[PDB]
């Protein structure tokens, strides 16, 4: 009965690279933190400024 | 007994939805303000209702840190609305108030 | 176990067609689920640097 | 009465282009974290 | 707040209306002695000075 | 693990790491953490401005010109510390009427420190605006002082004892530095208690149920979130230094003090302006102080008038009416407050005054009493 | 002060979580954030609004009656 | 540049921590030449004929 | 304290060496930067103005 549980579709929340389900995450994992971790070097270089 | 019954009945339901706790999938027993006398009604409650109670209050929870509200067909009806806590409020009320008066003599 | 830490874990890899699941897997009593989760994840770095 | 009055200005156009910068980055900050919440889904299944 | 109107109450009153007359009589004194109180020491005997 | 085990450590991630805090916690549970950036931005500034600032009479005026004229710098950090002051008391009114609507004074021992640290900030505040020594800065000195006079059979002896003298002057000046430099470091203390006591329940949320069922940590959610906020309070505060630094000041304070004459038009800080008005309403001396002093001491009294079975108003028409009913009169009384004692104005703000007092009283609770009856409890 | 593991009772409730690097920190900012901005609003305006707007009215008129009291007339 | 741009961001310079912060101090110290030379040409140019340094030319000696 | 001196700690500083290296680059960058240090920065070729 445990695996009548499915995990609901998250395709209204995810990034474009990551809503194929055929396609490896792998893939885009490279460029996805980039993103990210850019906003947060950018956000420390103007506090540092 | 409808005519005046039904007035002071159709300004209740107003408030009701004016109270807007059914937006959030609540009813009017998880809103009340715990106290001594209601954590103990709380405590005494049988494992469904606890557990339905929990999860209401964590859906509402999550609505309101999102700032959203449930569809209108899941609002809590007015109607539908079971006041599950009263009855065990009561007794531990009444059991408090038992304590005073002997502490009075 | 010095510190009770958990009553087991296992750590596993799983292999499938082109992917898999790389990790660990425990039991423990529930105030200890963030220790173990600390020092799982303090190895895995600890392996990698 | 306010020999400060030019360099405040300057420094006052500094203090909007900065902010220009980081609220929305620091913005996106938080919504980066947070979206791990405001995007969690709840099911509740009990014993019958 | 209406539980400590009965019987009981009002004799554990009627025990210690003796001991805060007295506390309030160290209150009174100790503010008329720290402050040097003219208009009340002037009626005492041997402090007139 | 670490962070949990070293006994200084663990102070700090019980407080800001690992504390368990509601989810849903709103923007206004923000003015917490932006009272203590305040605090400490109030406290660097202010140690900068004493390094170049004398308590003489005849240069206290002179010492804050030759900051912002010569030293380094020294106007923006001058600024910022009086700026910094109107934005501390913009964050306290928000806190406490954040605590106010969702109920947060249940919290007995930290709402009643609360209204100790609104007390000790306020008087910080009023000696802070009288050391440079401008027109407004004796008068306010002196009006503010002479309220003591009021006490019977003590009064004029409390008054002329703190004043050092016969009437406000340097004496008065030079131990009002003293307490304005030391009074932020008491108040600094009085806040951990104020947080102390708040970790023995967690923080209340805007529903004002229970949110045990569903806590997050407070590190990585409500760190970067108050982060967030942080840079609207400089936002806000650079806003007021960098643009509009004589927008909530008055101007006489520019002409150095004079006791012979005092100014026509009156018109304290911004933040005073409301329990100015409730004062004079009462034209009886003794009874206009003490409606002053009630203004505020009545908060100590708004947890015994709690009536509702719910503790936030967030489910709660009836009370939030009256409650927004209290902010626009409070802004009436802001208002009544910087205009001169005349007609109309008179009559409004005693209007005003009895609206104030007939809201917390009597219309509030027995608003949370008919919502009681209205829920069939 | 109070500790995860020690807070209250929980069961059967399942808790779906998506990584943030998985999903959009802006998802239909504009498209989904206006309509809910407008939703609250109108559901707040009239415990909120009358009570400014009472005093918006309370202003302009004491100001005006000031300003007019202060203007002579004839004797 | 077939790999992404951010990609190859990240796994030269924000990958490791170190390298991570090396970025952004050398970032500041770049950013606060630029910045500033920028916001000042903006403030000169809306004041072109009021500031000193625009009359300096007047006043050789 | 000579229990540190053996083939596992060397094969660990020699893991760290280059960790350590950069974060002394970070600091030397960030102590110049921070202090505007013009004996280092007349040789950086576009911060000269
Ligand atoms: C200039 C100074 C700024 C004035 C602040 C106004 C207060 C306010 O409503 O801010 C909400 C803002 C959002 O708070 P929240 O935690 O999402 O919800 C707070 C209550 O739950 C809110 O209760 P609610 O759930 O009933 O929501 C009320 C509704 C309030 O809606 C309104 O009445 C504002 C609608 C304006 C239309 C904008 C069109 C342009 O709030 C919103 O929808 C958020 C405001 C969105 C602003 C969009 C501007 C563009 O609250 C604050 O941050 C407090 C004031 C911040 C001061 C900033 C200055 C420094
Ligand atoms: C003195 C300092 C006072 C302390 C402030 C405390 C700060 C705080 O608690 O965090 C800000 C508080 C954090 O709440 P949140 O993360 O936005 O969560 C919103 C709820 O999820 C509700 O979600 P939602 O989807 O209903 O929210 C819709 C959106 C408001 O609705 C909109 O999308 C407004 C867009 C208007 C533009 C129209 C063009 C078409 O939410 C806001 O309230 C954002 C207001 C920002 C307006 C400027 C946008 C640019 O949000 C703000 O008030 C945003 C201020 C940050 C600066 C934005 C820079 C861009
Ligand atoms: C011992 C030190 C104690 C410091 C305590 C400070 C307390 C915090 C006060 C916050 C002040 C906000 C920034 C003032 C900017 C200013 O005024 O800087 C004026 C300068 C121009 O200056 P310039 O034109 O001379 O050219 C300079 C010569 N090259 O550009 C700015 O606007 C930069 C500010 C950007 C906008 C604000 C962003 C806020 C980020 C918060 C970081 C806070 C750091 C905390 C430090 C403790
Ligand atoms: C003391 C001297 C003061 C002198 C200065 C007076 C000037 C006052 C100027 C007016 C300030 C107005 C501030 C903005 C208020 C916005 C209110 C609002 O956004 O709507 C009401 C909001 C509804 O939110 P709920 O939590 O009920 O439910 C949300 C479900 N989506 O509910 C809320 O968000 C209410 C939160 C509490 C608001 C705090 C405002 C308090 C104002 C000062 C009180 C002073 C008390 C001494
Ligand atoms: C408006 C102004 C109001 C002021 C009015 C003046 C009030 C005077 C104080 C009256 C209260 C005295 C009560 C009291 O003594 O009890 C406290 C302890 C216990 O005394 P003890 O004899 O040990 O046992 C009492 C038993 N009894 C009553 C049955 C006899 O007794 C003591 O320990 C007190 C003596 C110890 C003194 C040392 C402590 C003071 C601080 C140290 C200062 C010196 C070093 C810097
Ligand atoms: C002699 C002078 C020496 C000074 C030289 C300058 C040094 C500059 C800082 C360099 C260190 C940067 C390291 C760092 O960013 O890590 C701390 C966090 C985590 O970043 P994050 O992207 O979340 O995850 C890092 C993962 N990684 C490394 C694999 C990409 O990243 C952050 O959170 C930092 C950005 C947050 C800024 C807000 C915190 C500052 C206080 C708030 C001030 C504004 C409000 C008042
Ligand atoms: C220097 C002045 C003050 C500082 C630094 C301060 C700081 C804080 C902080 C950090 C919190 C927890 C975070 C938050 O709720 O935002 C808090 C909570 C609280 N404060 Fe204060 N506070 C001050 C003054 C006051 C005053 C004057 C009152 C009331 C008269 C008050 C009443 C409360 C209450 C009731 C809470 C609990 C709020 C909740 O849990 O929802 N505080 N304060
Ligand atoms: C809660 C903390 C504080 C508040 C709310 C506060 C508020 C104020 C205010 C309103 C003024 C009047 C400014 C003016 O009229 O120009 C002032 C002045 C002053 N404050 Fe503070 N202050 C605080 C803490 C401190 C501290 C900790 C110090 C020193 C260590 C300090 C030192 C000074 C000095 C020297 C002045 C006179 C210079 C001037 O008028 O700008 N203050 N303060
Ligand atoms: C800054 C200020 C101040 C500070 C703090 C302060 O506390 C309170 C704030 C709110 C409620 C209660 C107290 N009340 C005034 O000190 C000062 O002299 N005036 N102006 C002035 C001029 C003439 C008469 C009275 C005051 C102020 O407005
Ligand atoms: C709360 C702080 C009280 C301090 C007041 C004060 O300065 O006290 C002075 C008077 C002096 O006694 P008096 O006979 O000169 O009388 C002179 C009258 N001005 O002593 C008293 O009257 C003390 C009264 C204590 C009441 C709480
Ligand atoms: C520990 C506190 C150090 C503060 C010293 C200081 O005031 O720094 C000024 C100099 C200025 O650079 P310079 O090229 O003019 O050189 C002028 C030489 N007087 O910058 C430096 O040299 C920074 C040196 C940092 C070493 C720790
Ligand atoms: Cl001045």
């Amino acid at each position: 009965s445990h695996t009548d549980i499915k995990v609901p579709d998250f395709s209204d929340y995810r990034r474009p690279e990551v809503l194929d389900s055929t396609k490896s995450s792998k893939e885009s994992s490279e460029a996805r933190k980039g993103f990210s971790y850019l906003v947060t070097a950018t956000t420390t270089v103007g506090v540092a400024y | 007994v409808s005519a005046s019954s039904r007035w002071l009945e159709g300004i209740r339901k107003w408030y009701y939805n004016a109270a807007g706790f059914n937006k959030l999938g609540l009813m009017r027993d998880d809103t009340i303000h715990e106290n001594d006398d209601v954590k103990e009604a709380i405590r005494r409650l049988p494992e469904n209702l606890y557990n339905d109670r929990v999860f209401r209050i964590k859906r509402a929870l999550d609505l309101s840190m999102r700032q959203q509200i449930l569809p209108k067909e899941q609002w809590t009806k007015y109607e539908e609305d079971k006041s599950y806590l009263e009855p065990y409020l009561k007794e531990v009320i009444r059991e408090r108030k038992e304590r005073e008066e002997w502490a009075k003599k | 176990a010095t510190n009770k830490l958990c009553q087991s874990f296992q750590t596993f890899n799983i292999c499938y067609a082109d992917t898999g699941l790389l990790g660990a897997h425990f039991v423990c009593d529930h105030m200890s689920i963030d220790d173990m989760m600390f020092v799982l994840q303090g190895q895995w770095m600890r392996l990698c640097t | 009465a306010e020999p400060e009055h030019d360099h405040r200005k300057r420094m006052g156009l500094k203090m909007l282009l900065m902010m220009g910068l980081l609220l929305p980055l620091v913005y996106a900050m938080k919504r980066h974290k947070w979206s791990v919440l405001k995007s969690r889904k709840l099911a509740y299944r009990p014993p019958k | 707040l209406t539980r400590f109107l009965g019987p009981r109450y009002r004799q554990l009153a009627r025990n210690w209306v003796p001991t805060a007359s007295l506390w309030g009589a160290v209150g009174a004194v100790g503010l008329v002695w720290a402050t040097d109180w003219r208009l009340i020491l002037d009626w005492v005997p041997y402090i007139n000075g | 693990n670490i962070r949990k085990s070293h006994p200084l450590m663990k102070i700090v991630n019980n407080a800001f790491i690992d504390l368990p805090a509601p989810s849903n916690i709103s923007s206004w549970w923000n003015f917490g953490s932006l009272l203590g950036i305040c605090l400490i931005l109030q406290i660097l500034t202010g140690l900068f401005l004493a390094m170049h600032y004398t308590s003489d009479t005849t240069t206290a005026f002179s010492s804050v010109t030759h900051i912002c004229r010569d030293v380094n710098y020294g106007w923006i950090i001058r600024y910022m510390h009086a700026n910094g002051a109107s934005m501390f008391f913009i964050c306290l009114y928000m806190h406490v009427g954040r605590g106010l609507y969702y109920g947060s004074y249940t919290f007995l021992e930290t709402w009643n420190i609360g209204v100790i640290l609104l007390l000790t900030v306020m008087a910080t505040a009023f000696m802070g605006y009288v050391l440079p020594w401008g027109q407004m800065s004796f008068w306010g000195a002196t009006v503010i002082t002479n309220l003591l006079s009021a006490i019977p059979y003590i009064g004029t002896n409390l008054v002329e004892w703190i004043w050092g003298g016969f009437s406000v002057d340097k004496a008065t000046l030079t131990r009002f530095f003293a307490f304005h430099f030391i009074l932020p470091f008491i108040i600094m203390a009085i806040a951990m208690v104020h947080l102390l006591f708040l970790h023995e329940t967690g923080s209340n949320n805007p529903t004002g149920i229970s949110s045990d069922v569903d806590k997050i940590p407070f590190h990585p959610y409500y760190t970067i979130k108050d982060i967030l906020g942080a840079l609207l309070l400089i936002l806000a505060l650079m806003l007021l230094v960098l643009f509009a630094p004589d927008l909530l000041g008055d101007p006489d304070n520019y002409t150095p003090a004079n006791p012979l004459n005092t100014p026509p038009h009156i018109k304290p800080e911004w933040y005073f302006l409301f329990a100015y008005a409730i004062l004079r309403s009462i034209p009886n001396k003794l009874g206009g102080v003490l409606a002053l002093a009630f203004s505020i001491l009545i908060l100590a009294l708004i947890p015994l008038l709690h009536t509702s079975k719910q503790r936030s108003m967030m489910f709660r028409p009836l009370s939030q009416c009256l409650f927004w009913a209290l902010v626009a009169d409070l802004l009436t009384l802001t208002w009544i407050g910087g205009q001169p004692v005349e007609h109309p104005y008179i009559t409004i703000g005693q209007l005003a005054s009895v609206l104030y007092f007939l809201l917390i009283l009597v219309l509030m609770p027995t608003a949370g009493t008919i919502e009681n009856k209205l829920l069939k409890w | 002060g109070r500790q995860f593991g020690h807070l209250t009772r929980v069961r059967h409730v399942i808790t779906y979580s998506l990584s943030p690097f998985e999903q959009r920190a802006f998802p239909h900012y504009f498209s989904k954030g206006i309509p809910n901005v407008l939703r609250r609003t109108r559901a707040c305006i009239l415990r909120v609004a009358p009570p400014f707007v009472a005093f918006y009215l309370v202003y302009t008129w004491g100001t005006q009656e000031f300003e007019k009291s202060k203007r002579k007339n004839p004797a | 540049v077939a790999p992404t741009l951010t990609a190859r961001l990240y796994s030269l310079l924000f990958r490791r921590t170190s390298t991570f912060a090396l970025t952004i101090v050398v970032g500041a110290l770049f950013f606060e030449r630029a910045f500033d030379q920028g916001a000042d040409a903006i403030y000169e140019h809306i004041n072109e004929g009021k500031l000193w340094k625009h009359i300096k030319h007047k006043y050789e000696n």
